[PDB]
């Protein structure tokens, strides 16, 4: 199947860094770009960029450049070569981004549009 | 992409939803439960995933994407998301009275 | 003229599309030196000269550079030939001893970090009872700390490290791709070739034109040009997940080098294997660098802007920006120069905003020895040091860019240099060829009879 | 230089008229067989080519011809598949249109041809044996 | 089992009389050639099958027929090996009895046929050359 | 007549699976006497 | 009972009966797999 | 050489310890350093 989970939400004081983890398995991790979609209450979905785990490629939006780091971790040992972890570190967040973050992905061989989605980590700022 | 806020319906009625813009670049329709991950219900404007009732159909003669649904089931109130590759629409709250 | 008689004709000219295993061929230039002194020199047939190409007419065949065979497989062939070249070479397994290591006694500043670390450690000689102490030099990207700071090679815990034989030289050598008897290579000679869909005038060949595999993420080095128009080869340009290949006509002369003078040194690791390390650096210490000629670079970027403005509307704003993350070999473009790989950055070029209405450009490098190319899970190879000063003059020919996922009505459509994998390095070389399977034995109706 | 290269090339006039297709055939009949890592690749290519050629020759042979290169069978043709006028059938269209038009209707003409030809040598054998 | 078994079967009437075996021969002539660790086994099996088929075809070729399937030769037959009445030789027994009866006298019929047919084309060559 | 459970090797594990198959080599090119003549 | 000459007492006797017999089998001991590093890239998988 | 003992089970005289708890040295990635690791083996995998 297609297994994907999230971790690391919560509420944080302004000026700190929020770490959000998305751990995926059940499919070969080399392909299938991670797409990081943020959903702000009271409005439709907005997109904040995507990541590619072959070489940690990133592609941000017109707003987040200079505030986000979309890092990754592959599997070191060939025992389980399809266990991937995409991390997103968000820094210096304003008070107006209390939202829910999903790590979506795409079909076999492409990236658009999103089929699978995540339960979603909710982040609030105080 | 300037979608309607919300609309109401009654069981047994067929309604059409129109998405504006999209400049003829193929749109998609997402059904979302409140506080849940929406799953794809229409892509390529011509196909639906397995497990979807056939009452859903979509097309796009021009720029606007028209999605028509028939015999709406009473417990199918949800929110609807319009997708244009990278963007995301305004969404609509469809409420079926009982 | 009313009876319809069936006939079958052999040798009918008619083909179809098929997926098949092609056939390599090596030029006589690689054959000039033999006994495996070079790379991929005794693994192919000699190429037949003076081919019998015939200029076809009145044929409208379609290509599809993205959904075509013969390109997804040549990567497999290249990687298999590359991997088979390390089987008879040395292994570094007993090397990962705790290197007691210090800084080179250079006249460094605070910011300019010591790019050479002088590391001493123990090794096992031929006599298994005795152990010797030897010293060597490593670049800063080959030591990670554990705790007079003990260092170890970065990929030792990751996987076993294989040392490349000094006999082989990594320089690319021209290759030819012929088809086994029965197939044909349809190449179409259109000038303004989009690459997908129909192509007006075609020609059948038995072997490909000179193709050379060069590993380089951004700004593919030493490539093949375009005919008249600076081409932008990605039809599906609106979706921002796919890279955008650009191929501009006049080449840009990228001239780089390393001016240090390495002194190779030999240590005995066992009965038959030798470990080739860096000795004492003699002469001056500097930073390996690249130069690009400013006027040519600026004119080429202007041409690229002109041709990109057609696919996004006339009145729009375009501004480039350097890569914004990733590994050290896709953050900045990587290239092999003289048998060693430069991870030399490229933030001095992609920085120009073009509204709608010679001082050589220098750019600094950093050098790495151990490499994990093609991102194989458990294979890290060691590049032996090259003695002296090293230099190479190369032909920048294209770009590999990625758009920005701008929402709303983004006018300043910022692009980035997006290296991606090494497959797009070749997809710009094998876009004009399709492999067709000849299907003889055609069937046709006509009038005739086989009497007795 | 000369017409020899054109008449002994490779798919020289494939897209041309079927008259020019029937003009040269040896460019296809002859240029179909001759022409420690990758040796298995080379042998696999060779065996695939030879097996395909022998399958083709056998498929011809079990029919009413083996080496005539030009085979005319003694059974009629159904007027529902091609549906093209036979007066101009040899000049205007191209084999790259024949393959399109025949792709839907094939692997059945072969069956009818082989069965009818089999009956042909069967009753010919019966006649020669009784006489 | 259906008439499709008769049309495109495999040994579908082997045990029947040779009279009922002569009607279908294509199911045998065609179903004889068509149908990476073990790539060596693949190459071995493929070359074995193809070489057997080519040996068979050449054995036909050195005789006076190559593609007539049924082959009738102009030489007499010794009446000491089979010794069955020729009136009912074609309807009562089976090929699975023929191979038994002719097994003892083997690799000499091919030799006699080969030499006699060889001198047959010798005379043919002499006549055509003197013509 | 006492019987014992005798494992033996692992070949008898398979021999009960492949008792109903034999591999036969097709021998085409039958020979037969009849009455005919290859006319001229 | 598949052996004609059953009289010689060296060849095994194969028996194949029609209805199958359900045999369940299990171990309930809950093992905990553990990883140890045996070399540069190789793991030894012991029991915890 | 495994320095090995018996699992602290509530065994009887007949029920021999079917899990032996063994400890032994092993060579890590750093060739100079050696570690002491413990593991569990079945009784039919150790000979004295
Ligand atoms: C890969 O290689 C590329 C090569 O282009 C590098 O790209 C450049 O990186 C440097 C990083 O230093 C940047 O260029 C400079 O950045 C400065 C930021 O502050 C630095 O400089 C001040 C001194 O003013 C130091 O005190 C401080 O500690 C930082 O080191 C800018 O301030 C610079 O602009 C200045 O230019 C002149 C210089 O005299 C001044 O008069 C100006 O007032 C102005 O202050 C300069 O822009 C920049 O990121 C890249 N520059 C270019 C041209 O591409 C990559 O950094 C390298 N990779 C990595 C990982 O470093
Ligand atoms: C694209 O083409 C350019 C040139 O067209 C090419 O640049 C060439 O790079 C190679 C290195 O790969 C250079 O080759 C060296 O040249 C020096 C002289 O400057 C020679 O001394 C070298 O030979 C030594 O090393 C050999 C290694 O085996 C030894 O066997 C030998 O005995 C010598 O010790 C070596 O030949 C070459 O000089 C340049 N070209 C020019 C014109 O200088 C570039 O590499 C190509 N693109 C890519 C990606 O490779
Ligand atoms: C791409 O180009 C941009 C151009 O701005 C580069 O951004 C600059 O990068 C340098 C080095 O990473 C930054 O210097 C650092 O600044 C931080 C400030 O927190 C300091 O702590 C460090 O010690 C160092 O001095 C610089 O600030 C930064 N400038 C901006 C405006 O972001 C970027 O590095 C380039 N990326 C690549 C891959 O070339
Ligand atoms: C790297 O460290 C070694 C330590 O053994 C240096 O070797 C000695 O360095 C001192 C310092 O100048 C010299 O006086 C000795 O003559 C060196 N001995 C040998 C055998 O070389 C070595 O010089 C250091 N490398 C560099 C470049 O300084
Ligand atoms: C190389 O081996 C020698 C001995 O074979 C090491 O010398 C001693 O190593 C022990 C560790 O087993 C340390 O406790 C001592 O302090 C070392 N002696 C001295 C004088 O330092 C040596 O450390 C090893 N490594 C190097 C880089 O020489
Ligand atoms: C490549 O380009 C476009 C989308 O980027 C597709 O071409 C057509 O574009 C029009 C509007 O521009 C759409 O209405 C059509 O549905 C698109 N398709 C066709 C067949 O006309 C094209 O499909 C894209 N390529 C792929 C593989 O989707
Ligand atoms: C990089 O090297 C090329 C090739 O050498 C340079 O082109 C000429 O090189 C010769 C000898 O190397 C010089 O005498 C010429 O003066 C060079 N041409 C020019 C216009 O200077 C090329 O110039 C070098 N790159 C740069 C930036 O100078
Ligand atoms: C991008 O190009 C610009 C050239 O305009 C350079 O950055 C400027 O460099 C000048 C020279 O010192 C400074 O006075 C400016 O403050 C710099 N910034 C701007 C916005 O003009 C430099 O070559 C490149 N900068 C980067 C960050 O890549
Ligand atoms: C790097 O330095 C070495 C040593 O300083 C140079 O070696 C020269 O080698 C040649 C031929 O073997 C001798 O004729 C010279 O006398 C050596 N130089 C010295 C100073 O002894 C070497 O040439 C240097 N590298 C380059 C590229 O010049
Ligand atoms: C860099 O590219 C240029 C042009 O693409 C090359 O120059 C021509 O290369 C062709 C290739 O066979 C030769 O036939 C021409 O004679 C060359 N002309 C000139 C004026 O050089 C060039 O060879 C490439 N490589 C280098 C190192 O410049
Ligand atoms: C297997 O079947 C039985 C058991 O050995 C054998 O049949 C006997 O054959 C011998 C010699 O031909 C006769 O004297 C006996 O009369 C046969 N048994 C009975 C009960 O009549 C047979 O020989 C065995 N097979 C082989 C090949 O040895
Ligand atoms: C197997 O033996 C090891 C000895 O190294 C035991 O490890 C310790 O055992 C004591 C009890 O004797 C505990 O108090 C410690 O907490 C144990 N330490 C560790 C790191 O495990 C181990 O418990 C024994 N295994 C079992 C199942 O008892
Ligand atoms: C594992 O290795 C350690 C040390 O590397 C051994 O401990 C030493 O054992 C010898 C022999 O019994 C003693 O003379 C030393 O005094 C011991 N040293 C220490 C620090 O304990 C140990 O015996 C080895 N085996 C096991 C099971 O731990
Ligand atoms: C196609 O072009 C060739 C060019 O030689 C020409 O001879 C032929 O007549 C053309 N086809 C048709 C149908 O006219
Ligand atoms: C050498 O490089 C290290 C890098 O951490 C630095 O701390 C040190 O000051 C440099 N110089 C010496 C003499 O160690
Ligand atoms: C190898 O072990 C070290 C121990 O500190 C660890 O930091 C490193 O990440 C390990 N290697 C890999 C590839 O994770
Ligand atoms: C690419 O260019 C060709 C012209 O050769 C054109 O027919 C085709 O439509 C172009 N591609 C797209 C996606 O429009
Ligand atoms: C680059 O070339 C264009 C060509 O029109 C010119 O306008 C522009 O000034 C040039 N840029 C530089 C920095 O010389
Ligand atoms: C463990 O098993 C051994 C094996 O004989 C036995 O002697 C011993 O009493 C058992 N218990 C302990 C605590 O060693």
């Amino acid at each position: 199947h297609v297994q994907l989970v999230q971790s690391g939400g919560g509420v944080k004081k302004i000026g700190a860094a929020v770490r959000i983890s998305c751990e995926v398995s059940g499919y070969n991790f080399m392909d299938q770009f991670i797409n990081w979609v943020r959903q702000a209450p009271g409005q439709g979905l907005e997109w904040m960029g995507w990541m590619n785990p072959i070489y940690g490629q990133v592609n941000y939006s017109w707003r987040f450049q200079g505030r986000v780091t979309m890092t990754r971790q592959l599997s070191q040992d060939p025992d389980d070569p399809d266990w991937g972890t995409a991390f997103m570190e968000l820094r210096g967040l304003r008070v107006d981004d209390t939202a829910v973050y999903y790590c979506a992905r795409g079909p076999s061989g492409e990236n658009y549009p999103f089929h699978y989605w995540g339960q979603g980590v909710r982040v609030v700022v105080s | 992409l300037t979608q309607p806020a919300s609309m109401s319906a009654s069981p047994g009625q067929s309604v059409t939803i129109s998405c504006s813009g999209t400049r003829h670049i193929i749109s998609a329709w997402f059904q979302q439960y409140p506080g849940k991950p929406p799953k794809l219900i229409i892509f390529d404007d011509d196909k639906r995933p397995s497990g979807v009732p056939s009452r859903f159909s979509a097309s796009r003669p021009g720029d606007t994407a028209s999605l028509t649904i028939s015999n709406v089931q009473p417990e199918d109130e949800a929110t609807y998301i319009c997708n244009t590759y990278e963007f995301f629409g305004g969404g609509t709250k469809l409420t079926v009275l009982g | 003229a009313e009876n319809l008689w069936v006939t079958v004709y052999y040798g009918v000219p008619v083909w179809k599309d098929a997926e098949t295993t092609l056939f390599c061929a090596s030029d006589a230039k690689a054959y000039e030196t033999e006994k495996h002194n070079v790379w991929a020199t005794h693994a192919c047939v000699p190429t037949d000269p003076n081919p019998q190409e015939i200029h076809l007419e009145n044929v409208t065949e379609e290509f599809n550079m993205w959904k075509n065979n013969m390109v997804e497989q040549m990567h497999t062939d290249i990687i298999s030939l590359w991997d088979q070249s390390l089987k008879p070479c040395v292994k570094l397994t007993p090397l990962c001893v705790t290197l007691q290591c210090t800084n080179v006694t250079n006249n460094i500043t605070d910011d300019m970090r010591g790019e050479l670390k002088n590391c001493s450690f123990n090794m096992t000689t031929e006599l298994r009872d005795k152990k010797q102490k030897v010293y060597s030099l490593f670049y800063r990207l080959d030591v990670v700390q554990i705790n007079n700071k003990e260092y170890r090679l970065i990929n030792c815990n990751t996987s076993a490290i294989t040392q490349a034989c000094p006999k082989v030289s990594f320089e690319p050598i021209p290759i030819h791709y012929c088809a086994p008897a029965g197939f044909a290579i349809l190449k179409c000679k259109d000038k303004k070739f989009n690459g997908t869909g129909p192509c007006p005038s075609v020609s059948t060949v038995q072997c490909t034109h000179g193709i050379k595999p060069v590993v380089s993420t951004q700004l593919l080095l030493n490539g093949s040009l375009a005919e008249e128009e600076v081409m932008i080869r990605s039809e599906n340009i609106t979706n921002n997940a796919k890279n955008i290949l650009v191929q501009f006509n006049t080449p840009v002369q990228i001239n780089c080098t390393r001016p240090n003078n390495n002194t190779r040194k030999s240590i005995r690791i066992g009965p038959g294997q030798a470990f080739y390390a860096t000795g004492d650096i003699i002469g001056d210490i500097r930073q390996a660098h690249c130069n690009v000629s400013k006027a040519t670079w600026n004119e080429t970027l202007g041409k690229v802007v002109k041709q990109l403005r057609k696919h996004f509307g006339n009145n729009t704003i375009i501004r480039f920006a350097n890569s914004s993350g990733g590994d050290l070999e896709v953050t900045t473009h990587s290239f092999n120069c003289g048998g060693e790989f430069f991870y030399c950055n490229t933030s001095g070029l992609f920085n120009s905003t073009w509204i709608s209405n010679n001082d050589s450009i220098t750019l600094p490098c950093r050098i790495k020895q151990i490499i994990n190319m093609w991102q194989r899970i458990g294979q890290a190879m060691y590049a032996p040091p090259i003695q002296g000063v090293i230099r190479c003059v190369s032909n920048i020919t294209g770009l590999i860019l990625t758009r920005d996922g701008g929402s709303t009505n983004s006018t300043t459509e910022t692009f980035r240099p997006g290296g991606g994998d090494m497959r797009d390095n070749w997809r710009s070389e094998l876009y004009k060829y399709k492999v067709v399977k000849i299907e003889p034995l055609g069937v046709a109706p006509t009038r005739c009879k086989r009497r007795v | 230089v000369g017409i020899g290269a054109v008449f002994l090339g490779f798919l020289g006039a494939a897209g041309s008229t079927m008259g020019a297709a029937s003009m040269t055939l040896t460019v296809q009949a002859r240029n179909l067989l001759s022409g420690t890592v990758w040796g298995i690749k080379q042998l696999q290519a060779r065996v695939l080519a030879v097996e395909r050629y022998l399958r083709d020759q056998q498929l011809l042979g079990i029919w009413g011809c083996s080496g005539k290169l030009i085979c005319c069978t003694n059974v009629p043709w159904n007027s529902s598949w091609s549906n093209r006028n036979l007066s101009e059938i040899w000049d205007n269209m191209t084999w790259l249109q024949w393959d399109k038009e025949i792709s839907n209707y094939t692997q059945i003409i072969y069956g009818l041809l082989e069965e009818s030809q089999n009956q042909q040598e069967k009753n010919e054998q019966d006649l020669l044996a009784l006489d």
